[PDB]
This record gives C-alpha cells, structure tokens and sequence, in this order.
C-alpha cells in the first residue's frame, strides 16, 4: 500500500523498463495478458505497489513510458509483455532528440513534458499512499537524459517529500557509445544531484564484465544487461512487496545510506550470479552470498570499491535465513576490510531481510554501496567534458537549442564540487 | 518481434557454438583467453 | 513517419539511383512492377490505395538520355512518370549552363515536385541528394536545388552523397572548374556531405572484389549498399538506433566541417566468401583500413575527429565494444586531442540484402564507417591546384562566362576553398 | 532411507517440530510414497529445504541465474531463427520457366549471358580460370552437371531449365559436352551477349 | 665445488679437445663413416 | 589450448605436409572437405562458424606449381586460400636467391599470416618448421623465416624437421653448399632440429617395407607418421604424458647439441604383419637398430646422449621399463658417462592410425625414438668436406654471389660447422 510510480525514459530506459516490468510480472505471477496466474497469495499481497486492478482480474503497471521517437516503444509494445501497459501511458513525440540533451530538455522536451506530467499526476493521484517515483534512463543520450532530468525536476517541484529513485546508465569508461556522452552526462548529473534523492549508477561495460566473468556468457545482448538491471530494481523493492523478518523500505535505505544530501550516488550489485556450469557446484550459503556481494567484480558500476572507501552499504537479503548469520557475516566483512570502510561511522552496513526469495533461488541479496570510488567515474567524465568543452566540439548543437554556454560551466563546477565532496569524505579522519 | 527474436536467437546460438568462434578467445576481448 | 526524400541529379545521380532503388526494392520485397506480395517501406516508398508502392524520389537531369533509360529499363512501372524530370539540352559540363541559363526552369519544377512529395510525408527526416561534383548538371543544377531547399525548407537535414573527381584519373577537363564552383556552393547549404571518389571505389573493386575491369554499375552497387547501411536504422529496428538527426550531432563538431569519408566492410565476392571468419573485430579493422576507404585520401595523413559505425546483422554490443577498443588502442589510428570519445556506434538487426547478379556475397555482418577527419583537406588541396593551374591561363573560362558568370565567381570559389583548407588545418592543429 | 509416512510423523515428533497431528499429516503428505512408504529422507529434506513460495516458474524473464533473458512465453522453442520476411528475388528479366520463341525468353537468355560474361572476364584469363574450375575431372570437356555446379558456384539464382538452355546454346556440337572453344565463343566480352542484349526487336 | 671439480674437469677437457686437430677429427670420422658406407654397400644388411 | 603452428617451406616441406595433414585428418576424423561428422583437434585445427576445421598451417613456396597442386587436389577445401602462399620465381636451389632477393616479400607475407594464425591461439606450444636443407626455398627462405620468428615471437619452441642430403646419393649439385649455409643458419635459430636422410628412408623402405621402388610419397608417409607419433601426446592422453616444451628439457643437453636422429618401429607391411610378436622389447630393439634410423649414420660410431621414446598403443610402463633396462644393459648401445639416465619414455593410448593406400600395417604398438647422439657429427663431417672440396675451386660460388652473398658468408658457415664438429667431439669426450 506504499505505491511506486515507475517511469522509463529514452530507448535504454524504455528497454530496461520493459525488462523490469516483465521480471516483476513473472515474480507476481502476471501473464502478458494481465491476469494473475501465480497460485500463491504472497504474489497478490502487495501487488498494488506496482500495479492497479482493471475491471476484471487484469493488472496494469503503474508505469509511464517516455520517448521523443515512437520506434522504441513500438518495439516495447511488440515485445512479449508490451500489452500489459495502459496505452494512455505511452507518451511520444515525433522527432527524436539527436542524442541532444538540449533538444530533450528545452526544445522538444518542453512540449511533451506537459503530457508527461499529466500522466504522472494521474498515476500518482490514484495511489493510496505514494512511496515515490523510480525513473530508469541512460546518461549520455538526448531524449533519455534530458527528458528524464526535466521530469525529475518537475516531480521534485510537485512532490518534494516523496522519494525519488533513479537508475541511470552512466556512459561506460573504456568504450563510449556516442560522442556527446560526456556532455549529456555532465548536464544530467548536475540535475540529478539537485533533484534526485537516490541514484544508482550503472555502466554497460561493467555489466559486460560481470556477465562474461560470472555468468560466463560469450555473446550477451542488451537483453542480458537489462535482465541484470531488472533483477537489481526488483530486489531493491522486494521488502515493500513481501513480508520480511527485518523489513526496510526505500526511505529507510535512503536514510541509512545517505549521510549528506549530495552524496546519494550508489553502486549496486546482485547476488548470487552463477554460471550455468557451476550452478550445481555452488553452495547457497549466507557467507557465500556475502563473499560474492563484496567482490568488486560484482559491482555493476565501472568504478571499483577498492580505490575508494565505503561511506555506507545496504544489503537487502531474501530468503529464510539466520539474522545472526547475516549480521555476523557483514560485521566480519567490516572488521576484515576496515581499511575500505569509513572510520567516522561505527557501522557502515544496513542489513535488511525479506522472507520471500526470488523465484527459483533459495537465497539472494542485493547490495547498494555508497562509496567514494564513484569519484573516479565522475572524474573521468569530467576529463572528457573538459577536453571537448575547451575546443567547443559539437557545442553548437546545444547552443542552437537555446542553452547558454554558462550552463555547461555551471554543471561541470557542480560535478567537480561533488567529486570534492567524495574525496574529502574519503580522506576525512575522525576527530 | 520477429526481428528482435531473430537477433537474440542468433546471438544465443553463436554463444552455444562458441562454447568467428574464436573471438571469445581474443587477448583484447578477455585477458584469460 | 520517418520518410526521407531522395534526389538524384545528373548522370551520376541517376545511375547511382538505379542501383539504390534496386537495392531498396530487393530489401523491402517490392517487385519492379511497384507492389509487393509493416511500414518499413515508408522511409523510401509511399503506398497507394491499390497497394502499389511508389518511391519518394526525384530524378533530375538536363539530358533526356539517362532519364529515358530509367523510363525504358526494368523499373518503369515503379517510379512516378512526372517524378522523372528531364531537360532538353545537356549542361555540357558547364556549371554556368547548369546554374544560370538552363537550370532555372528545371529546378523550379523540381521544387514543385519536391513540395508535392514532402506534402505526402507526415514526418520528414531529410533529403538525400546524390549528384556529381564535376559536371554541369550535377554541380550547377544540384547547387541551385540545394540553395532553394535551404531557402524554403530551412532546417531539414540535407545529406549530399557527392562524387568528386579522382586525384589523377578523371573523365573531364573542366572537372576542376565545376568541382570548385559546386564546392563553394555546397559548403554552406548541405548538412553532411559524404565524399566519394571513382578511383577509390575502383581500387576497392579491384582489390576486394577482384574486378580488374570495374564498371559504373559495380560502383553504384557499392554506393547503394553504403547508403542502405546508412539508412537501415530508419527502416529496421536495432539496438543503438541511429537517426538522420543523430548523424550530425555525433559527427559534425563545427558547421563548416561536415564532409565525411565512407568505408564499407566486408567487400567479398561469392568465391572468397565463407573462407575467413569475418568477425566483428576483423570487419571493423577492414573498415578502418585505408585501402577500403571510398575516397582517395589516406587517413594516416590526418586525424579522425569522429567515427560513426553502422553495424548490420548479427553484431553483439560486446563485440563492437571490443573491436572499437582495439581500434582506440591502435597507434596507427590517431584522433584529435579534443574528442576523447570520437565514436558513435549503432547496431541494426537487419543483415544487408544481396543484389542478385551482383558481385557482393551474402554476409551476416556489415560495417559502414562514416568519419569526419582532417585528412579530407588533402583532396581539396589537390583540386585547389588543379583549378589554379588552369585558371592562371584562364582556360575554358569563356565557356563559363558565356552562360552568365563572371571572373569574380571563380575568384570567390577559389578563396572559399582556401578558407576551408585553413579551417581544416586549424581544427587539425592543437 | 525408505521411510513410511508413520515413520516420518514419528521423526517429526522426535525432532520437536511442535506441529499438531493434522499439521504433521499435511507435512508428511507434502511428499508422496513411491510404492509403499518408499519416500526417503533425502527426498523429504529436499521437499522441506527450499520452500519456494510464489510458485516458481512462470511466463516471464525470472532471476538472472535460473532463466535466460527471453520470456518464457516467447521461449521454450527456437522459432524465428533464419527468419526471412522477404524471399530471395531472382534477377529481373530472367524467366524461371522456359518458353519457346518468346521475346521474354530471348531477353532472359540475353540478360543471363550478359550477366555471366560480366561476372567472368573481370580480369585477364579469368575466363580460363573459371573454365578450369568448371570441371572437377581431368578432361576439358564440360559436362552438364559441371556446368550447373559452376553456375551455382557463381552467385547467380537461375533455374535448371535456363541453365540447360545455356548449356545447349553453348555449342555442344551435338556432343553434350562444352569445349573451351565454344565456352569462350559464347562467354566472350561483348560479342554475342552484347548483340543479343541490344537486339530487343529481333 | 667450482674450482675443485668443475674447473679441473673443464680444464682437462680443454687442452685435449683443443689439442685434437680439426683435420684429424675430420679424417678419423671420414675413415669410420666410409668403412660403414662400404660395408653397407657390399653387404646385404647391417646389424648392431 | 595446446596449439602448434605448422610451417611447410619448399617442395619437400609442402610434400611432407601433404602426408602430415592427411594423417592428422585421418586421425581426428576430419573429412578432406574441412569438417567432421573432445577438442582433440585444437592442437592442429581451429573450428569455424560453419563447424569447418581449418589447420593451423602455412604452405610457403616461391614456386607456384607445388602450391597449386594443393589448390587443385583433394585438400582444396580444407586449407585456407591465403594460407597457401605462392611466389612467382623459384629459388633455383640458390640459398642466396631464397634468403636475400626473392624471399623478402614472401617472408613478410608469411609473417603476416603467421601473426594472424597465432592470434587465433590461446596458447602456443611452438612452431613445426618442415623444410628441405639442400635447396634455395628450403634452406634460404626457411632460414629467413626462422630468423624472423626468433626475432619477433621469442620464446616459442621451434622444431625444425630438416631433410639433409644423403651421403652418396643426391639430386642436387649445390646441395652441400646450401646445406652448410642452412645448417649455420639454424644452428642458432631452431630449438630442436631433426635430421632426415632420403637414402636412409629408402633403405628402410627397401628392407622393412620390401619396396624395391620407393618414392617421395612413401618417404613423406613415413615422415608424417614420425611427426604424428611425436605430437600424439599433445592431442591424446596417456600414461607418462610428453610435451613440446619438455622435448628440450629432456633432450637437449646443451643448446648447440640439438640435432636429433629419428627412428620409427615397426616398419612392416600388411603381409609381414601379424607374423611376429611385435612386443615392446622387440620394437624397442628394432628402434635402436642402425637400420631403423632415418639418417645414414651408424649409431655405434658415437655415443648416445639422450633418447626420447614415444610409444603409441597398448604399451605398459613395465614393458617400457624392461625394454629400456635391456637396452641399457646391452653392450653395443653406448651412452655417455655424464648422463646416467639419458632416457625419456612417454606412452600414449592412441595407436598409430594407418593411411589407406599406404604400406605401413595396422600395428597395436609403435615407437618413435628421437635421440640426441654425438654420432651425428659424422654426417656433418661428410657435408663439411663435400662443401670444402667444391669451395676450394669456388664452384657455383658466382651463382650465390650474384644474389647478395659473400665469400665470407660461406667461410663463416663452414667455420661454424667445424666448431660444431669440435663441439660434438668435446661432448662425446669425458
Ligand atoms: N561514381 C559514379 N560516377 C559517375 C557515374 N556516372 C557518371 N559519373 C561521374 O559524373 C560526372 C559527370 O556527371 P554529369 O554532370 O551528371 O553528366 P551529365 O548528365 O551528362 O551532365 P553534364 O556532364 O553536366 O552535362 C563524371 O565526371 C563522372 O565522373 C557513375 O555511374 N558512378
Ligand atoms: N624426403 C623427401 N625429400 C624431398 C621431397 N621433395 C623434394 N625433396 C628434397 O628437397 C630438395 C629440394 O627441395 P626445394 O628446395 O624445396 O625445391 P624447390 O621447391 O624447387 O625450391 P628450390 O629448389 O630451392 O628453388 C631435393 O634435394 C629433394 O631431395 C619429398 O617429397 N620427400
Ligand atoms: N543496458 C542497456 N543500455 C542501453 C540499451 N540501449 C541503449 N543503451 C545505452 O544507453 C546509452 C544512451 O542511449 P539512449 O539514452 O537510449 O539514447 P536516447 O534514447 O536517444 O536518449 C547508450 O550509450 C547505450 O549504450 C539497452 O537496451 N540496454
């Protein structure tokens, strides 16, 4: 009865949202036609968190699909679970943003943002109680980044107290997809710092590394990456949807994770990710899950936690497990890696336990780390942004959309100040 | 739907056959090779 | 919704258009009669109530022979008879003739039909202008049409797939003259100018296709494959969809710098097919090889500013990332200091269709690499001295003067080309 | 390990589960005997080890380790591989079926001979190399099967009837095997191919 | 160990291998190999 | 995982490679078309997208005839078309021609393809260079390629299966010349050089196979069986697994002394098969018989330094131990004082496969004995005067000088071979 409004933005955001909604429909026993077919009352316990009931048994997602081009959500509708979504929640423009944050935020986003907010308000008013909004999108793309940040700002203005959760696909370090990725990421991070209460950083190259090393897949499409992302997005809110021995909502995670308002960027990891070959060979135990959680390779963010220091870290476990085992395992992890944990916080771990594991898994766990390692991710993006901005490469595309040059400088200054926050609390000593 | 499924199924079959079949063994692609 | 209007000006324009529309008909299943036995054709064809599909194309020429060849070839019932526009007198390789005296009424009627075609399009990604820089019809009339389109339509993306004179081999004498004039014209109007050279495509056909006697049909087939790979994301869905508007945003750093080198890979005949791996990394390396470039311009001389990759077929993003990372780590490929990313990758799930009776083989993977690089200043440097060597003696100048030009036009074209040279030098330099 | 259901109830009582009689009966009925109380302790422990609420498998993506990216509804079957929306199209002007004394057949023959002559003669002595590649055997005479196999090696989609027409048109001297002389005579650059291509009204 | 064993044995190996003239070695091996060649050519078979 | 790159240089190299690759295809079940109807082929074959297995071999030659024989033969669909590399002009039995003037571009292309092949291998045990010492292509080009491989690849173990001139019978006149030159070249570049003599293989065929008319195909079949028996432990499991890298560690007492006699047993036709016991002891004795050695060199003249035995088939460690104990106790076989063990036994559970149409019989046991022995200096003594006898008159020296050689190079090669003679005498000495 604590409703969450899901928003998908851009091509990447829409694909991730489709994967996530298909995963959630599987987990709640919802067929692609919307009817419940689970044969388990636990599935319908808290289905209102994500779905609304139709005239019959049909359940419609509380999802809002965004784009400036219709092709991506045409593919979304053609997908296996494209018919669950209410057709009124598909908001499209006609000319897509040419990977232009300016086009997606000022020129072409302005017309569509009125409809987007109308749909968001219509979905939010139907909620009995609103936990908040979760927005899945990708930094480094025009419509995704620009429209998502604009909508996040508008929703922050309308509903200040409600939670804002973001799943941003930050551009990957080593391989860049589009040229203007540093521009879009730099402009979007500035908005997310001010508006988004909670943010999860995902990198496609990190996802490739984890799916090739842990899952040991050799030709992973974007479907696999969206699958891992969807697993994380499900596991973060499984405590709202199922009874837990020690339950913890999104606001509780935000309170226990965010020491200071600007330091709300997190790296996430999901366990247990097991290769098909070693599925039988692996032992499902709480120590094994914790060991896989705290591995740097398990992180879906490019930055590795070893370079930084863990400011905070939440662990949402799922399964019928010993709270003694869980607490002892993460206390032992803290004691062993105290060099990687911040000193001026006596306990850097927020343990949450849900009694209902994901389908097929005896036990599972999602890990959400607020660490100063993300500083190097921002530093790299700024290294690219400065190199392009010094010579104003591709700057005319943003300038002709009615954005001042000073906006880029302000965004970079804000992002560098955030880097300074992370470094200062990394090297900050108690007393 | 047909095009996306064809792409994904081709990728899955190439995965199965690999387990172009030496590209997963390239030094740059993966350090263990 | 994603309609693109095709313009083919001059003999080269119409001849590459024949191959392009053959390729599109083969790709979308449209028979030569016009109709097919959804809505992926909307970018290139408009369906009527009868089910017949007519291309959104315009064949413009001042010579009747080339257009009548289309009217008499296999593709008679496909094209619109009025869309085929023919002049009465050829421009005779005179930019003045094609831009000042003969081209006026023909281009006015061209604007009329272009307006009628654009009124049939809900959306309009832009125009694809295929002309011949180096001939009066292509250069002069094409320049006039581009100017009128810029005046009236405004911000619509005009992508000009121009064919420039080759460095030493050529077929005309006043080719430097009308090339320089049309270059001055299209420096300020077209949005992205994709550069093409007959010598380069001949070398491609000789080395990759083993054709020691290449012909214009082969060249046009290669160009059509390149354009189809370029436009594939408009018609077929794929991971990392790339748009006509995304080309310029990910490829044009500065408005003056919009000329683009094109390279297709693989280019393998039937006999040589299925004998090498043809993996993503190998085809990316082949696309970045200087020999596979479709402009006689060694990229090693300059530095890449941006590289947009169109992958077609079974390409997985991890493989494209690995290949592009290898390219980045390669020392031979050099990028400008101010573009650390410099890459725009886009995948499409539709493998390139093979023209029956062509030399290209059926490949499950394909790469179209379109790059903005400062090396392209070399070809303009070649034309700038080929022009001035003639213009010192004012050879053939009276021919251009007779049809309504002045020496000032030649001087201004040469000065603007020098300015473009200096702009390329400046963007290349730190 | 073969334990009767009554033995399982006694085991639960010994293990102090605290359940009532009906609850213990239901927990025992969770497993079903094979022949006569043939459920074994490992099977019972597997039944109670992972309770697995939510019903397990369903029509969706599921957990990353267990199930693939694709939907269970859009899965469990490999359909849509090698899916071609449009079937392969022949070269325009080439007749699939042979017609006698028709301008369409004459144009098809001219176009096919021209296509072969353009595919060959691309470099010097390429006609000779293709001729040597036509025949697997040591004799220069080209058999009908050799001719069809060589045309198939060329990336040309032409029916067997038209290939046989080409074989007969290339003068067999009524012998049924193609000599190098006649091969060259009909597959020369231009010549008969160009003349037939141009002479439409004939 | 070096000086007492290895240095001594290598010094005694030298001034013997060095003392052996290369021409004498070639002639000796030639007489041997030509004897083997002659017995191979004359006799039907050679046995160790 | 255990890949080995095979190189075949010259007519003899390519012709023994034909037999070797026929043998490997027959052993692994690979059809000549390329594909077969676990992963035991990885040492020699890499599987492609269609499932076709391509050998990791490179057929290098300056003469087109030998390579075109493969391009036309039954193994035309197996090997890679670019793997078959053909020159334009033969080396004409001139080491200078094959190493200095013609061989340059060909060896550059060879290194290009070798790099492509090596990039297809996770691991790389090493190189198997099959050439003919005694010809320009075999000697000069092979020496150049070995030099380049040593320069760039570095630590890869290069095993050269060199075919040296027979003592009295020969087919070339400058054969001592280019043999001495190639011997000087590979004394420092190969890691393990295996000696083979056509006269000895002819004697083996005449006596053991009862072939009164042996030919090159027969010789190459025996050589291929020897090499397959050598590599059998890489591809098949068995007791006492033997490795390419440990050939050295168990066989090369000093780096200079790395030339090795080879002997196969049993060598018996079908009619003489199943007529004797062919036990392990008997076949080991046969392998140590002077007649079974594939080099015209009496082992009784010198002293064995090391003997590596590769058994194939039903062989038990007791049988190999008892046979080697009997051999050691035997008075005729003499080993050096400084190597008390001097034996490296390795068994494989895969019996040697028989090529259909060959003369070798289906034997459940086989031994390949490769011995480092000081007796081999005797054949070097033969070549050392066959060289200097002509070198006194400088016969055929102008032919070698014309393509960029010097009298100093002949002198240095002959002096290096004299130093090798001195080395053999010293290592035989106590
Ligand atoms: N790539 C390519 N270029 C061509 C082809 N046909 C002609 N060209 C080029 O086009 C140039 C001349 O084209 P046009 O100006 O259209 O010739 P036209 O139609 O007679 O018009 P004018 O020559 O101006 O009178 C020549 O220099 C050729 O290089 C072709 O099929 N492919
Ligand atoms: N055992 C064996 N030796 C061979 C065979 N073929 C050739 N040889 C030897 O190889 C030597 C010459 O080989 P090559 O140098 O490659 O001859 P080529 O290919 O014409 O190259 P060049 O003579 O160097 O110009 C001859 O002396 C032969 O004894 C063979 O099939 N088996
Ligand atoms: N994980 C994932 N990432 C994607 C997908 N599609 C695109 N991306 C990434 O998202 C980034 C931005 O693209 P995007 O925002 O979708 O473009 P836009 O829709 O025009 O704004 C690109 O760098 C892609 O690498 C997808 O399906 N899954």
């Amino acid at each position: 009865m604590r409703e969450i409004v899901h928003i998908q933005g851009g091509q990447c955001g829409n694909q991730i949202g489709a994967k996530f909604w298909e995963v959630v429909s599987d987990e709640h026993g919802i067929d692609p036609t919307g009817t419940y077919h689970g044969d388990s009352d636990l599935q319908l316990e808290r289905i209102n968190v994500y779905f609304n009931e139709a005239t019959g048994g049909r359940y419609v997602p509380r999802a809002i699909l965004m784009d400036l081009e219709p092709g991506t959500m045409d593919s979304v509708r053609s997908g296996p679970y494209g018919q669950i979504f209410r057709p009124d929640n598909f908001v499209f423009g006609q000319t897509g943003a040419g990977n232009n944050w300016a086009k997606g935020h000022y020129t072409e986003g302005a017309e569509l943002i009125d409809s987007v907010l109308d749909v968001v308000r219509k979905e939010a008013e139907s909620c009995d109680c609103l936990q908040g909004f979760q927005v899945c999108h990708s930094l480094g793309g025009g419509t995704g980044s620009g429209m998502g940040t604009l909508l996040i700002s508008k929703i922050r203005e309308e509903y200040p107290d409600r939670m804002m959760l973001t799943f941003s696909v930050v551009p990957s370090p080593k391989v860049s997809d589009t040229v203007v990725e540093p521009y879009n990421a730099t402009l979007s991070v500035h908005q997310l710092v001010e508006n988004a209460d909670e943010c999860m950083v995902l990198d496609n190259e990190a996802l490739y590394d984890i799916c090739f090393r842990t899952l040991k897949l050799t030709t992973p499409t974007f479907g696999d990456l969206n699958h891992l992302i969807s697993a994380v997005m499900s596991g973060i809110t499984c405590c709202l949807r199922f009874p837990g021995q020690l339950n913890a909502d999104l606001r509780k995670l935000a309170v226990n994770l965010i020491p200071f308002p600007r330091l709300h960027f997190f790296m996430v990891g999901f366990t247990p990710l097991t290769s098909r070959g070693s599925q039988q060979y692996r032992a499902l135990t709480v120590p094994e899950l914790t060991q896989q959680m705290w591995d740097a390779k398990n992180m879906m963010c490019a930055a590795d936690p070893r370079h930084g220091r863990y400011l905070t870290a939440s662990a949402l476990f799922r399964g019928r497990m010993s709270t003694k085992e869980v607490d002892e395992q993460m206390l032992n992890v803290q004691n062993k890696n105290s060099s990687y944990f911040v000193e001026w916080i006596p306990n850097n771990v927020k343990s949450s336990v849900c009694d209902i594991p994901p389908k097929g898994l005896k036990m599972s766990a999602t890990f959400i780390g607020n660490s100063t390692a993300i500083q190097e991710m921002f530093k790299r993006v700024s290294e690219q942004f400065t190199a392009m901005f010094r010579r104003k490469a591709f700057l005319h595309w943003y300038t002709g959309e009615g954005m001042d040059e000073m906006e880029f400088t302000e965004a970079e200054s804000n992002m560098n100040d955030l880097v300074s926050e992370y470094q200062q609390y990394q090297d900050a000593s108690a007393e | 739907r047909a095009t996306k499924q064809r792409y994904e199924e081709r990728a899955e079959m190439y995965d199965r056959t690999r387990q172009p079949f030496h590209e997963h063994q390239l030094e740059a692609a993966n350090t263990p090779a | 919704m994603r309609e693109v209007i095709s313009i083919h000006i001059g003999q080269a324009g119409i001849q590459v258009g024949n191959a392009c529309w053959e390729l599109y008909c083969l790709e979308h299943g449209i028979q030569p009669d016009g109709q097919m036995p959804d809505d992926a054709f909307n970018t290139f064809f408009s369906e009527t109530g009868a089910g017949k599909h007519v291309p959104r194309c315009i064949f413009l020429d001042l010579e009747p022979t080339v257009v009548d060849e289309v009217r008499t070839g296999t593709y008679r019932q496909l094209f619109h008879p009025e869309q085929l526009i023919s002049g009465k007198e050829d421009a005779a390789n005179n930019f003045a003739r094609g831009h000042y005296t003969i081209g006026k009424e023909i281009v006015d009627l061209a604007l009329d039909r272009i307006r009628k075609l654009a009124d049939n399009c809900t959306g309009l990604q832009g125009f694809l202008v295929f002309n011949a820089v180096g001939g009066g019809t292509g250069s002069g009339l094409g320049s006039l049409l581009l100017e009128r389109l810029s005046v009236d339509y405004g911000k619509k993306s005009k992508l000009g797939f121009t064919v420039y004179p080759s460095p030493q081999v050529s077929t005309a004498v006043v080719e430097p003259y009308n090339s320089v004039l049309s270059t001055h014209s299209l420096l300020e109007h077209t949005d992205v100018a994709v550069m093409l050279d007959n010598e380069a495509i001949y070398d491609i056909c000789r080395r990759s296709l083993d054709i020691e006697r290449p012909t214009y049909t082969n060249l046009n087939r290669l160009i059509a494959q390149v354009i189809s790979s370029l436009t594939a994301s408009l018609r077929f869905d794929g991971a990392l969809n790339v748009d006509i508007t995304e080309f310029q945003t990910n490829l044009v750093p500065y408005p003056r710098i919009h000329f683009m080198l094109s390279s297709y890979a693989p280019i393998i005949s039937a006999e040589k097919a299925y004998h090498e791996q043809l993996s993503v990394a190998e085809i990316t390396n082949a696309a970045f090889e200087p020999a596979s470039m479709m402009v006689k311009c060694d990229p090693r001389h300059g530095k890449y500013m941006a590289c947009c990759l169109m992958y077609r077929g079974d390409v997985v993003p991890k493989d494209v990332n690995a290949s592009v990372a290898t390219i980045k780590t390669k020392r031979t490929i050099q990028f400008v200091d101010w573009c650390p990313t410099g890459f725009k990758c886009g995948i499409n799930y539709q493998p390139p269709t093979v023209v029956p009776g062509g030399d290209l083989a059926k490949v499950q993977r394909a790469v179209c690499m379109i790059s903005n690089s400062t090396a392209i200043g070399e070809i303009f440097s070649r034309l700038d001295h080929k022009f001035d060597l003639m213009y010192a003696k004012r050879a053939f100048v009276h021919w251009y003067v007779g049809e309504g030009m002045e020496e000032g036009e030649f001087s201004e074209a040469r000065e603007d080309l020098a300015a473009l040279e200096k702009d390329f030098e400046e963007v290349g330099a730190e | 390990g073969l334990l009767t259901p009554d033995q399982l109830r006694s085991a639960l009582d010994r293990l102090h589960t605290g359940l009532d009689a009906a609850e213990k009966d239901r927990i025992v009925a969770r497993v079903a005997p094979a022949q006569h109380g043939k459920v074994h302790y490992m099977d019972f422990i597997r039944s109670l080890e992972s309770p697995q609420p939510l019903g397990g498998p369903g029509l969706g993506v599921g957990f990353p380790g267990v199930t693939p990216q694709r939907a269970a509804a859009a899965g469990t079957a490999p359909t849509f591989w090698n899916w071609q929306r449009h079937k392969k199209q022949h070269v325009p002007g080439l007749l699939e079926e042979v017609r006698e004394g028709t301008f369409e057949q004459a144009q098809s023959d001219a176009l096919l001979t021209s296509l072969m002559s353009t595919k060959l003669n691309q470099y010097r002595d390429k006609l000779r190399l293709i001729f040597r590649q036509m025949d697997g055997n040591r004799n220069s005479l080209i058999d009908r099967e050799e001719f069809i196999r060589g045309i198939a090696k060329l990336r040309i989609n032409v029916s067997k009837a038209q290939v046989e027409r080409l074989f007969d048109l290339c003068d067999v001297d009524k012998s049924g095997e193609l000599d190098y002389e006649e091969f060259v005579n009909r597959f020369e650059e231009n010549g008969l191919a160009s003349a037939a291509r141009n002479q439409t009204r004939a | 160990w070096s000086t007492q064993v290895f240095d001594t044995i290598q010094g005694r190996l030298q001034a013997a291998v060095d003392a052996r003239d290369p021409a004498a070695i070639e002639s000796r091996l030639k007489t041997q190999y030509d004897q083997y060649l002659h017995t191979t050519n004359t006799k039907v078979a050679v046995f160790r």
